[PDB]
DNA sequence: GGTTGGGGTTGG
DNA sequence: GGTTGGTGTGGTTGG
């Protein structure tokens, strides 16, 4: 995360580690959604032009992490992976369009005070709350300069843009699925998330109900804080009915 | 259920210090 | 067919 | 101590 700075503990509980095991590095962020269901981006698991192609045996999720590296003795909870489901729709060839995936845990992880699951927007959720100028939060153990490696969880604030800001920002086609978020050049306030930020969570509090909503999924971006230039994420919501349609199929 | 609300900041009627500026930019 | 087999965990 | 114990130099882990 870019022009970030460390999350307060317990600031983030639905944050996930998206962890490899060998050779033992960080992959991704993703976001607790239940107690046995983890949401990422697709690309974290399955992006062939970088010959990523991941296993449920090859990675864990770590969490209610803080520090980057270090194992958080009685916080920090691990669990394995039962299955995959990328998006059927997903494109990795055109513009990373429908980065998404869902991850169900092999043993539901009990919440505590570090770990907690964020909620799912709705119709209205998404309605009220996804307007341009709108500012959310993003968090990472990603990059903090586009080349980073935070010792700790960053986070960053930052206000969704206009689509058609966002068409003219880039020479990738942009498609309904993505929205894109970040300050204006004239701005004067910076930042925006970065490599190995990926599935973390683009969350909004709301003014009704008082809850955070997960409406992103950090996606994609050309560098890390350019001018004119913005980071992409996942529409949550427009995926939202495939989200439950899984989770309605494979749980209960 | 329970989701969306912190054990230590929501649910300990607390706030983070940061997350009054997203609520101001509505 | 396709970034892929015969609506769908899924657009056209 | 800490977001957490306790001979364990570290440890599944820094300073
Ligand atoms: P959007 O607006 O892009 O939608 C465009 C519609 C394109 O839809 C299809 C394109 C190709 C194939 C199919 C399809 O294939 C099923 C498997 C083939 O089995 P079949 O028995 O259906 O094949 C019959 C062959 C005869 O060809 C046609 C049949 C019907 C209609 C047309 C047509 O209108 C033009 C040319 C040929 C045929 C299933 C569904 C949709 C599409
Ligand atoms: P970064 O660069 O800050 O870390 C470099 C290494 C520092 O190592 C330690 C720092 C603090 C604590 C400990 C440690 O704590 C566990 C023991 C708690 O106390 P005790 O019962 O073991 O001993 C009583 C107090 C001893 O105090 C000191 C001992 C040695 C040196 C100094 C000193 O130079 C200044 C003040 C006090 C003491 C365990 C291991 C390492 C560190
Ligand atoms: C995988 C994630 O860690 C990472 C997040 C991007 C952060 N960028 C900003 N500014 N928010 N995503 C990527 O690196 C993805 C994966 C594949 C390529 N990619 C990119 O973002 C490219 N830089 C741009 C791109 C290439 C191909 C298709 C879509 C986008
Ligand atoms: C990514 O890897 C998987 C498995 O390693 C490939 O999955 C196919 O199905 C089984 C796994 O049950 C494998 O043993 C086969 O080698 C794969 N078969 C096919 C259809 O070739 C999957 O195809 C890989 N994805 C890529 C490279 O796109
Ligand atoms: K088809
Ligand atoms: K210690």
């Amino acid at each position: 995360i870019v022009e970030g700075s460390d999350a307060e503990i317990g600031m983030s509980p639905w944050q996930v580690m998206l962890f490899r095991k060998s050779p033992q590095e960080l992959l991704c962020g993703a976001s607790l959604i239940s107690d046995r269901w983890v949401l990422t981006a697709a690309h974290c698991l399955l992006y062939p032009p970088w010959d990523k192609n991941f296993t449920e045996n090859d990675l864990l999720v770590r969490i209610g992490k803080h520090s980057r590296t270090r194992y958080e003795r009685n916080i920090e909870k691990i669990s394995m992976l039962e299955k995959i489901y990328i998006h059927p729709r997903y494109n990795w060839r055109e513009n990373l369009d429908r980065d998404i995936a869902l991850m169900k845990l092999k043993k539901p992880v009990a919440f505590s005070d570090y770990i907690h699951p964020v909620c799912l927007p709705d119709r209205e959720t998404a309605a009220s709350l996804l307007q341009a100028g709108y500012k959310g939060r993003v968090t990472g153990w990603g990059n903090l300069k586009e080349t980073g490696q935070p010792s700790v969880l960053q986070v960053v604030n930052l206000p969704i843009v206009e689509r058609p800001v966002c068409k003219d920002s880039t020479r990738i086609r942009i498609t309904d699925n993505m929205f894109c978020a970040g300050y204006k050049p004239d701005e004067g306030k910076r930042g925006d998330a970065c490599e190995g930020d990926s599935g973390g969570p683009f969350v909004m509090k709301s003014p009704f109900n008082n809850r955070w909503y997960q409406m992103g999924i950090v996606s994609w971006g050309e560098g890390c804080d350019r001018d004119g230039k913005y980071g992409f994420y996942t529409h949550v919501f427009r995926l939202k009915k495939w989200i439950q349609k899984v989770i309605d199929q494979f749980g209960e | 259920a329970d989701c969306g609300l912190r054990p230590l900041f929501e649910k300990k009627s607390l706030e983070d210090k940061t997350e009054r500026e997203l609520l101001e930019s509505y």
